């Protein structure tokens, strides 16, 4: 049909278009590939979405105003990142999405394959054949979070990469540990920031932000409507840790787990299955 | 910042 085509074998080629949206606001780029798969001897049409882009970690720390907080700061931070893509047209149905599992190590690549017939494969690996007519890559870190497969069904996936385990000074700290990231500040003139720790024990997750790379496949049957809508959201899940100098008895840590949920920013798209093309919508 | 910075 138009402008990316790659010939990936007799009678199939693959359409790739790409959009870039992101919020200032919310703190989100989302880099989106969506490339159609267009085979004489598929009975279906699919269009490949890989999600990419970054998630800001809208980390800050901050004094915490009125009477009886005057030693009391404020950390904010990402307890997970949020990345979903969700349909609600009867027209189209979610076929495979990765990663498919649960997977806790710090780095993540996978590989969806694709071979004429109708024919997808995962694999929890980067390089493990040339077999598939196309094949599409996913590739993130996530240095002490997991990535977890919160909803999939027919119509909708959610990932969730949720703060696990850190390392720090005084070793191993899970996720749920009050005093996560929180010190003793160095002076009574200690910022809000000496209250907590400092940015090479904070992982790039915390640091800065997540750099999505996911990947969903839709499946559209020929000759039903020409076109889908479907939204992706990119967001964060934030908790609070406040961290109170106590005069004799020292720091003094609470968690507000699950402070600021579901701070995402979602962008509708629509999908021409006919034309092979995607518009961003609103 | 939420409004606290």
């Amino acid at each position: 049909a138009n402008t990316n085509i790659e010939n990936i074998g007799d009678g199939a080629e693959v359409i790739k278009r790409t959009e870039d949206v992101s919020s200032k606001k919310w703190g989100v780029t989302q880099n989106v590939q969506f490339d159609f798969v267009k085979d004489k001897k598929y009975n279906k049409d699919a269009l490949i979405v890989k999600m990419q882009g970054f998630i800001n970690s809208r980390t800050s720390f901050s004094d915490v105003k009125g009477s009886g907080y005057e030693l009391t700061k404020r950390m904010i931070w990402p307890f997970q990142y949020n990345i979903g893509l969700t349909t609600k047209d009867p027209n189209v149905s979610l076929i495979n999405y990765l990663p498919k599992n649960k997977i806790e190590t710090t780095d993540v690549g996978q590989t969806l394959g694709y071979n004429i017939g109708g024919n997808f494969q995962s694999a929890p690996s980067i390089g493990g054949n040339g077999s598939f007519n196309y094949s599409k890559t996913i590739s993130y870190t996530q240095k002490s979070y997991v990535s977890e497969v919160d909803k999939q069904n027919s119509k909708s996936v959610k990932w969730g990469v949720k703060a696990n385990e850190f390392v720090t000074p005084d070793g191993k700290k899970s996720a749920h540990d009050r005093y996560l990231f929180v010190q003793s500040p160095n002076g009574p003139t200690g910022s809000a920031r000496e209250y907590f720790a400092p940015d090479n024990q904070l992982p790039p997750l915390v640091q800065s932000g997540f750099n999505p790379s996911f990947i969903t496949t839709l499946s559209h049957e020929k000759g039903s409507s020409d076109t889908s809508e479907f939204e992706i959201s990119y967001g964060r899940n934030l908790d609070i840790t406040y961290a109170t100098l106590f005069p004799r008895t020292g720091i003094y840590a609470e968690r507000k787990h699950n402070a600021f949920v579901n701070r995402n920013f979602v962008v509708r798209y629509e999908v021409n299955w006919k034309t092979h093309e995607i518009k961003v919508k609103g | 910042d939420y409004d606290y910075g």
